[PDB]
């Protein structure tokens, strides 16, 4: 069919990584039809990397204590989890974080092996009391979406290694809503309004594009059943 | 201060408007007389110029006069003296 | 004590039904109840004994009468109900719309009582703008002209 | 003034407001011990 | 009250008068004066052919000639598309 | 029952009322 | 129910105000005579009652009542019509008393109604009169409320008053759950053509039925097809038999407006949830599936009767014809050659239903008008134009025209020559604003008509039709709606009590032929003798699946609705069920109204009054108080001067708006000037 | 305000006539009038531009108090119903059982100014009677936020700190990760967790502790153990406002909105109220407050309680039969026995319902309905009034879930109809009182910024306690609050 | 990361319905994708339905035909149950004449070449001896419900009767996911969808059209950014 009007994606750009997309107008009502799907696709369909298992010498059994530092183990852990780091190896790569003497360890202090690339080198991770030794090993594999603390597949994977959560999604928060643009001459067409806020690994402009490509591939499965099936053709780009 | 943006009828925020008039009633008559002046301005463009000045801020495409008057009041482009 | 009694005794009801009414509203009402005084002794100053008059106007009459020879009329406070207070207003134009329009209007005629149109019920009836809200001259006669600095620009 | 939160302005017909506020919740006055009181 | 002003008719009548003045003054001076003095559009009284002649010093035939010429003139879709919606 | 064109509406009533409802417009 | 009405007010009777609070009460002698539930909830409570189901008027004008005289604890059948007095002398039992299958009671002690209405336990030796049956204390309407004894009297009253306001739908489905009264009080309504003498159908149509009696003589029942009711509702009667069938005497043979197969049917059976969905069903509102609008499940016909006459005036004679003053041909395209519209022509607000013209005489023209007439060369046409234009906000086909004529010798009032009435009809869909309401008083204007896809659907994709709110259920004490909902789901899906090992305990005293029940099978729980709660749970636990292996409603009576809009499931199971909801006659189109400048009263110069004309809403004293309390002075002056009375103010303001100038300052009101002249007329010098 | 375009097109008809004669859609005024009469298509697009920024009023007879009239911004809507915003129904006293509103229209420039500044909705939050807020959330949204902010211990993914065999597994690196988790099936919205917030000003105590001066929130850091639900809630409130971390009961929400309205500008109070409304509905739906008759749980020991008190009242009646106590004595004795029985039944009932029972969740949250109504649903109706006013000594003994008997319902009808009739008479007399009052005090208007007297009454203000303390007087909020001191409060 | 993209196999149950199993997916994504397809299928699948009819002896919708048992509006509602699928966009017109006593099924509708009724056994109206039914039907491609296109808005004569349209091949749709989500985080959904068309076009045919509409709309935000 003829779409009878053409939707548009007029991006607006808030603070650097919190762009706000809109779409309008839409047949009543496809707003919800694609909004929730696009939300899930953003939050849980874009490839990305994260830390998975960190290990801290000196912390063998008591998971809340660290010599020479201020923050206990849990503060170091939820510091590490917010470490935007992209990787291009489809396999778990280890990393090493060392810094002796008193001071303030930062993201730049981790010495990344080949392939990985931190995207926030100036990040406050912890502080060292007095000549402290902080020996850390990170494991940054890559996946999709969000995967909770993967418990040991074996009985004991490693006494030193301690698992964490893994925020694979380059998007961090997405929210939407719909409206009622031109209910009379446009006859109640809806207006989707996204709010993607991605970590500075990749911009929302590209995150939305990758999500769109994944969704169009996914519905390609449906469309490749009767190619000669009359659908609602939107018209020329 | 940065709290959130109004929309439609509520812009400018009356809590910034009332920062300038003494009470709210004076604000109402203030906006009303300024709006009537602006309306006289638009109507008297038919004949020659007169001392009726205004608007002052760049008005919207099809924007009522009262909204222009309130936005000017917010911008400190007017003065009033109570009776 | 009568004020403190009326306020509290109404608030007793409105609390018992679980309701909030700030006392100042009831106070504004009661302050109308306690406006007038009775005239037990006219002295010799233009007052009918057993009659009712305003406390302020009573004070004014005595302020005048302490000069030109003293006969201070013996006044007493009267707590008169809301209805009788309303009916004995100053504006016959208003006082005629409350109760027994015919009776109030006819003796307002016999007194030849000129009204001044200061209330609200009068101005609302004769279309004149009400003396309240934005009707008072402090707000009703504002002048409004662009500040000189903006006039210079445009 | 209970509505604004600031000082009452200088035209508020507080008489009428008081009358209204007293006679409004009266309909909820379930009950001498009630509305006739 | 079936004998009251429809209140859109009054403003419509005012607009009628205004556009009518416009269209009449789209013509020469004598033409407009003849039309107005003929149809009372300025003093409310139809001034007859001879009176229009005496206020112009010409014959009744001159008056009727001028008015008929103006009458044929006014009857154009050009001069009439503006008016026709007022009836 | 007792009305021939009745649809068979099963009923939960435990009681057997002796009298049938009167001629509703008798009044 | 208008018949069978008792109204204590009237000539001779006591009036409204003069009637104190005493008579409004329910003296305990009203039992069995005047239903304590049904009554107008307005300012006439108590002053208008309806009779009990079984009552009967004493030849003197008293309200007799039946009882079963009992002797020795032996319930007889000698039905006695005890009056209002002699009931006191006796002691009156209860219908739901455990009779021992022979007239002997079972327990020794029995409830009884003593003289002044006090309740006691007497041993079974004094009891001499027992009730004919329960629901004796309840009127005709209230008997039709399922599970009545669970609802509070407030909402049951509201239900019995909203159950007389459903509008006869076009489809007229019967309800899954009811009482016994849906049939007897539907053939007694009169609006169901009843087979007079038992015979055989010979020929049918949508207009008449020709029953061949057993002996010779026949009969043809003329259906009423689309007769306007007295409130604008259709009154179709389609026949419900076939050409070979055999009808017994006293049988239903033609549905009425709200009858389905003879019995009452005042609405539809709509799958309903009880969750608060997205705030739209906020505080008694309702959200709807769009399926109701598509499939016309709620759709009333309406038939309005427009009427004009041609009078004999002094100046001449009014005349009905296409001849009209200045007017297009398009707006006179639908009319026939002689005025009146063509049967079938769709109309809209502002059409010419009857072209009717009257003479006007002469008026000194406006010279500008004369110039325009000259320039266009049109005549005067001294006939004024008063045609019958359809009023505001009405449309739909023109069903039929009924035309009269003095010439055709039909009698009319004097000074009249031709009286023409133009029956118009329109098929109102359901629509937000309308007032749906269950049978339990639970009412509420339609809040939003959701599309069908974004409606919380079951596990089978079956959407839900409406979505009531929960917060309206508890604090109104009308759990009759919930019990009806569960029993309706049981009546829908059909149950099969597994009598594998004897009969289950809850169904020990269920009637037989309720162990298994087919899908979509109607049931009926009469009012004070119906399904107990235990019976409901017992049914609901075995509620045989639909098409797959799917018992969509768990034993508690709820389900895991899938959200239609978001997509996820709801985290907690929601109640579903089939709740029978009517369509009250408070449609939006009968209420909406607007005015910007309309007619004006003659005597006072104010806008006219009521939706009949345009008119404008009252602006009483309380609103003046409110707009003063805000301190808004100018708006108050507006509303009292240049929208009501400032006679030269109105046209000035309309001019000011239309040209875009400033609204002028309002002049003195009109009512003041009139009041001033009245006072000066009373010899009161006012100056 | 919602507004039926078929109605707006008739209110604003002069305005739209002007605006579409200015545009070259119609040569004259007359054609535009007839065009509106026909409703040619572009008239709608003109109607939008004329309705922009032009406030309309909304009466609701009966106009009891000053908020009966309010002024909204009209925005077009399909249908023929004036869509009203749900937060103003408490002011209008307007449910949606079919009630009808009236749209007036302001015309003059001054009139529009009044309707825009004085009578707008978002500027009238607090009742003029007692300064409480009336944009405050209610029936649905109260339940919504209650369910959203409660804390369900033993729920999914809680803060379960136990090392030696695994890490804490309760902390979430921010509300962002928390929401990601909750979108997955890991965290429940209400499980007690330990987020690490950086966008909500912490409570007073933790603020003073970690930061001291003022942790200017903006970009800080700190960890507070709450639900995710409370985090999403405190994102509704403004930035500067402290964290809440409670269970958003209706009294708590009233207190929060009072704090806001008395310390922030009105244009922020309005937006926060609107946000609370949206979140309230959205979480109301996920609450699952439904009323199935399998959730009106009867108190399982109702029989024995009734039988005990029936023994008591039966011995009272037999004593009457002995003549030891007269008629009125036995009536009063039976009345007291059945009041005692109703109390015992209500006690048992309340102790029997779990705390997440819908019928009791609604009531405890303060959303709607007092416990008596739940007691009447399940339990006992207790005593029913006589038509005269006295109590019936029968008394009713069946909850509406059980269904009554004939006599029971007939006795209930007395109280029901007496209630309705008295409601009619009472609403008619209240109007009488109000009319008298507006008569008395119509001429009491503020006329001077200050009279500069020295007198003035003295208010109680939390009378001393015997043990020695300042127990706050109960009714201070109405006599003490919102006043101006005459004298100077001195200490010690 | 789960490196095997999803696949849409099919399971037939009848002619007019069938199940689609789509797996694997991301966790918590099965429900969303299912609702997406459902909202599409159930609201924007173009089909064909009668738009307006005209019977000889009737001028409008509110009367009865001489001889027919049902009246005209009853006939309208029964015709509003048809299932007929056109092939071109022009408004085709099917005919129906009938005389003498007998039931009148939709099978009695002689379609013009290009359309086809998919349930001839439908009841429409029962006649008697004197009954003559002679009705013209109009058929039209469309998508989604659309109310009665009024007469005056059209140019039709007095004879036409507008009728509501339900342009929807689909009849009912549901789904359910089976998320394994074992304690290894190798999790996936399995969107077992369920479709039941109203016999006018097969389920896979409808699902193709829905997927095509989606592949268009989501394409809007794919790379136009
Ligand atoms: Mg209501």
């Amino acid at each position: 069919m003829l779409i009878s009007q053409r939707p548009t994606l007029s991006e607006d750009v808030l603070t650097d990584n919190r762009s706000q997309f809109v779409i309008e107008p839409l047949e009543p009502g496809f707003g919800y039809t694609l909004g929730n799907s696009l939300r899930r696709t953003l939050l849980s369909s874009i490839p990305g990397a994260a830390v998975t298992s960190i290990r801290i010498d000196g912390v063998l059994h008591e998971f809340t204590t660290v010599p020479g530092v201020k923050e206990d183990v849990t503060e170091i852990i939820l510091n590490l989890k917010s470490l935007v780091v992209s990787s291009e190896e489809d396999e778990p790569v280890t990393m090493y974080l060392r810094k002796q003497g008193p001071g303030e360890v930062t993201a730049g202090d981790i010495v990344p092996p080949a392939g990985v690339t931190v995207h926030n080198p100036g990040m406050h991770i912890a502080t060292l009391n007095d000549k402290g030794k902080l020996e850390v090993e990170l494991v940054v594999e890559r996946g999709r979406g969000y995967v909770p603390a993967v418990q040991n597949r074996a009985s004991g994977a490693e006494i030193g290694r301690i698992p964490v959560d893994s925020i694979y999604s380059p998007v961090l928060k997405v929210t939407y809503k719909v409206d009622a643009t031109r209910v009379e001459q446009r006859t109640d067409f809806d207006k989707l309004i996204l709010d993607v806020e991605t970590k500075n690994s990749i911009s929302p402009r590209d995150a939305l594009a990758s999500a769109g490509k994944t969704l169009v591939e996914l519905f390609g499965l449906a469309r490749e059943l009767n190619v000669e099936a009359e659908g609602i053709e939107i018209g020329p780009s | 201060g940065g709290y959130d943006t109004p929309l439609g009828i509520t812009n400018p925020p009356i809590d910034e408007l009332l920062d300038r008039v003494s009470s709210k009633y004076a604000l109402v008559i203030y906006a009303a007389k300024r709006a009537r002046q602006i309306n006289d301005y638009y109507n008297q463009l038919g004949e020659g110029i007169l001392e009726y000045v205004g608007p002052l801020v760049e008005p919207g495409l099809q924007e009522k006069p009262l909204s222009i008057a309130l936005r000017e009041i917010h911008a400190d482009l007017l003065e009033h003296t109570e009776g | 004590e009568v004020q403190i009694h009326l306020v509290r005794e109404v608030q007793e009801v409105y609390r018992a039904q679980g309701v909030s009414i700030h006392d100042k509203h009831i106070e504004v009402i009661v302050r109308q109840m306690l406006r007038r005084v009775t005239i037990i002794d006219s002295g010799s100053t233009e007052f009918l004994p057993g009659s009712l008059i305003d406390r302020a106007e009573f004070e004014a009459e005595n302020r005048r009468v302490v000069a030109e020879g003293g006969e201070p009329a013996a006044g007493r406070p009267v707590l008169m109900g809301i209805t009788k207070a309303s009916l004995a207003t100053d504006s016959w134009l208003s006082a005629a719309s409350f109760q027994e329009t015919t009776r109030v209007l006819t003796d307002a005629a016999i007194n030849c009582r000129s009204d001044k149109l200061n209330g609200l019920k009068e101005n609302v009836i004769i279309g004149k703008l009400i003396p309240a809200g934005t009707g008072i001259n402090r707000y009703r006669n504002i002048a409004v002209q662009p500040t000189e600095e903006a006039r210079a620009a445009a | 003034s209970m509505a604004t939160g600031k000082l009452v302005d200088i035209g508020e017909a507080v008489g009428i407001v008081a009358a209204q506020s007293i006679g409004e919740p009266g309909t909820q006055l379930t009950m001498t011990g009630g509305l006739p009181r | 009250d079936s004998e009251a002003v429809v209140a859109v008719d009054a403003v419509s009548f005012t607009l009628l008068q205004d556009q009518l003045q416009s269209v009449l003054d789209t013509l020469s001076e004598r033409e407009a004066g003849v039309v107005r003095l003929r149809f009372g559009l300025t003093d409310g009284q139809p001034r007859t052919l001879d009176e229009i002649g005496q206020v112009y010093g010409v014959t009744r035939e001159r008056i009727r000639q001028i008015e008929s010429k103006t009458m044929s003139k006014l009857r154009h879709p050009s001069r009439s598309q503006v008016l026709r919606d007022y009836l | 029952n007792s009305v021939p064109g009745a649809p068979n509406r099963v009923s939960f009533a435990k009681l057997r009322e002796p009298l049938e409802v009167p001629g509703l417009l008798d009044v | 129910t208008h018949k069978r009405r008792l109204s204590a007010l009237g000539p001779g009777g006591l009036s409204r105000e003069r009637a104190g609070l005493e008579v409004r009460d329910v003296h305990p002698s009203h039992y069995g005579r005047m239903c304590p539930i049904e009554t107008p909830e307005g300012p006439n409570i108590g002053l208008i009652g309806s009779l009990s189901v079984y009552a009967r008027v004493n030849p003197f004008g008293f309200i007799e009542t039946p009882y079963r005289k009992v002797v020795d604890g032996v319930v007889s059948d000698e039905i006695v019509y005890l009056t209002a007095d002699e009931e006191d002398r006796h002691v009156v039992a209860q219908a739901n008393s455990p009779i021992d299958a022979d007239g002997r009671f079972v327990e020794p002690r029995v409830l009884v109604r003593r003289k002044a209405g006090e309740v006691e336990y007497v041993p079974s030796s004094e009891v001499d009169y027992m009730d004919v049956s329960p629901r004796q204390m309840v009127s005709v309407a209230t008997a039709m409320i399922p599970f009545l004894e669970h609802d509070d009297a407030n909402r049951a009253l509201m239900g019995a008053n909203m159950q007389r306001q459903a509008v006869p739908l076009v489809r007229s489905e019967a309800p899954l759950v009811g009482t016994g009264m849906e049939l007897r009080a539907a053939i007694d309504a009169g609006d169901v053509v009843v087979a007079e003498e038992s015979g055989v159908i010979e020929e049918v149509s949508a207009d008449y039925i020709t029953v061949m009696h057993d002996n010779g003589t026949r009969r043809t029942y003329r259906m009423r097809k689309f007769a306007r009711s007295n409130h604008g509702t259709c009154a179709n009667q389609c026949p419900i038999v076939d050409a070979g069938d055999r009808v017994e005497a006293g049988q239903v043979i033609a549905d009425g407006p709200c009858t389905d197969d003879g019995e009452m049917a005042l609405g539809k059976n709509l799958l309903v949830a009880i969750m608060p969905w997205e705030g739209h069903n906020y505080e008694d509102a309702i959200i709807l599936s769009n399926r109701l609008v598509e499939e016309d499940v709620l759709t009333s016909i309406h038939i309005e009767e427009h009427e004009i006459d041609a009078r004999d005036t002094k100046l001449g004679a009014e005349e009905i014809t296409r001849d009209i003053p200045n007017i297009s041909d398009e707006v006179l395209a639908d009319l026939d050659e002689r005025g009146i519209v063509r049967i079938g022509a769709e109309v809209r607000d502002g059409d010419i239903l009857v072209g009717k013209v009257t003479p006007k005489g002469e008026t000194e023209l406006t010279p500008e008008e004369r110039l325009l007439r000259a320039i266009f060369g049109e005549k005067a046409r001294e006939v004024r134009d008063t045609s019958l234009k359809v009023p505001h906000g009405e449309s739909g086909k023109v069903i039929g025209i009924r035309v009269f004529s003095r010439e055709d010798e039909d009698e009319l009032p004097a000074g009249v020559n031709e009286l023409v009435r133009v029956y118009v009809a329109q098929k109102r869909k359901i629509s937000d604003g309308d007032k749906l309401a269950g049978r339990h008083g639970n009412k509420g204007v339609i809040g939003k008509i959701l599309p069908v896809e974004d409606m919380p659907f079951l596990a089978d994709g079956t959407p839900v039709d409406i979505i009531l709110n929960t917060h309206g259920v508890p604090r109104r004490m009308n759990i009759g709606q919930i019990l009806e909902t569960h029993l309706g789901w049981c009546a829908h899906s059909g149950w099969k009590v597994d009598a594998a090992k004897g009969v289950p305990d809850w169904a020990a005293r269920l009637p037989d032929e309720l162990l298994e029940a087919q899908p979509n099978a109607i049931v009926s729980t009469p009012v004070f003798d119906g399904a107990q709660e235990a019976e409901l749970q017992g049914l609901l636990s075995c509620t045989l699946p639909n098409r797959d292996g799917d018992v969509l409603v768990d034993a508690d009576g709820k389900a895991m609705l899938f959200d239609g809009r978001s997509g996820e499931p709801f985290p907690y199971p929601v109640t579903v069920g089939y709740m029978y909801i009517m369509k009250l006659h408070h449609l939006v189109d009968d209420k909406i109204h607007a005015r910007s400048t309309g007619p004006y009263s003659m005597i006072t110069q104010q806008p006219l009054g009521g939706k009949a004309q345009f008119g404008g809403q009252r602006f009483g004293e309380m609103e003046c108080w409110a707009m003063q309390a805000y301190g808004a002075a100018y708006t108050l002056q507006e509303l009292l001067t240049i929208k009501s009375d400032d006679t030269v103010g109105r046209v000035k303001v309309y001019e000011a708006i239309v040209k875009g100038e400033n609204i002028p300052e309002p002049g003195i009101p009109e009512s003041f000037k009139v009041l001033l002249k009245e006072l000066q007329s009373l010899c009161l010098n006012v100056e | 305000c919602g507004l039926p375009k078929l109605m707006a097109l008739e209110l604003f008809k002069p305005f739209v006539m002007k605006r579409l004669v200015d545009l070259n859609h119609a040569q004259n005024i007359k054609s535009a009038k007839r065009m509106v009469e026909r409703q040619r298509p572009q008239v709608w697009d003109v109607l939008e531009e004329v309705i922009a920024e032009h406030p309309v009023l909304l009466n609701r007879a009966p106009t009891l108090h000053r908020l009966g009239i309010q002024a909204f911004e009209p925005m077009l809507v399909e249908g023929k119903a004036i869509q009203l915003h749900p937060l103003v129904c408490e002011a209008f006293n307007a449910d949606f059982d079919g009630d009808q509103m009236a749209v007036h229209l302001p015309l003059s420039a001054e009139a529009q100014a009044e309707a825009r500044i004085l009578m707008l909705s978002s500027n009238n939050i607090l009742s003029p009677a007692s300064g409480r807020p009336l944009a405050m959330p209610r029936l649905d949204m109260v339940t919504g936020l209650y369910y959203l902010t409660t804390e369900v211990p033993g729920d999914t993914g809680e803060y379960q700190p136990a090392s030696g065999d695994h890490p804490e597994t309760g902390v979430y690196s921010s509300p962002a990760e928390a929401i990601m988790a909750a979108d997955r099936g890991v965290l429940s919205v209400r499980a007690k967790i330990k987020v690490r917030l950086t966008q909500l000003r912490p409570p007073v105590e933790i603020e003073a502790e970690l930061f001291g001066h003022s942790g200017w929130q903006p970009g800080d850091a700190w960890m507070a153990e709450t639900t995710l639900g409370r985090v999403m809630f405190n994102e509704l409130l403004p930035l500067g406002y402290p964290f809440v971390n409670k269970q958003m009961h209706k009294k708590v929400q009233a207190a929060i909105i009072n704090d806001l309205a008395e310390r922030y500008p009105m244009i922020v109070v309005a937006q926060t109220v609107d946000k609370l409304k949206d979140a309230g509905f959205y979480w109301a739906t996920r609450s699952g407050v439904t009323v199935s008759m399998a959730d009106v749980l009867v108190p399982p020991r109702k029989k024995e309680i009734l039988d005990h008190y029936e023994e008591r009242a039966d011995k009272v009646e037999k004593q009457f039969q002995r003549g030891a106590l007269n008629h009125d004595e036995r009536n009063e004795a039976l009345v007291e026995i059945w009041k005692e029985a109703t109390d015992e039944v209500g006690q048992a009932l309340r102790e029997h319902y779990p705390d997440d029972n819908p019928i009791i969740t609604i009531v405890d949250s303060g959303a709607t309905g007092n416990f008596t109504q739940t007691r009447t649903l399940a339990g006992m109706k207790g005593l029913v009034t006589n038509p005269k006013g006295e109590f019936i000594p029968r008394p009713v003994k069946s909850s509406f879930r059980e269904g009554l008997t004939v006599l029971e319902y007939f006795i209930n009808t007395h109280g029901a109809r007496k209630g309705l009739a008295d409601t009619a008479l009472r609403t008619a007399d209240s109007g009488y009182l109000t009319r008298r009052l507006v008569d008395v005090s119509q001429d009491v208007i503020v006329r001077e910024h200050d009279c500069q007297t020295e007198r003035g009454i003295v208010v109680e203000l939390a009378e001393r306690a015997p043990d020695g303390t300042l127990i706050r007087d109960p009714y201070i909020e109405t006599s003490a609050y919102a006043r101006t001191l005459g004298t100077d409060a001195v200490d010690e």
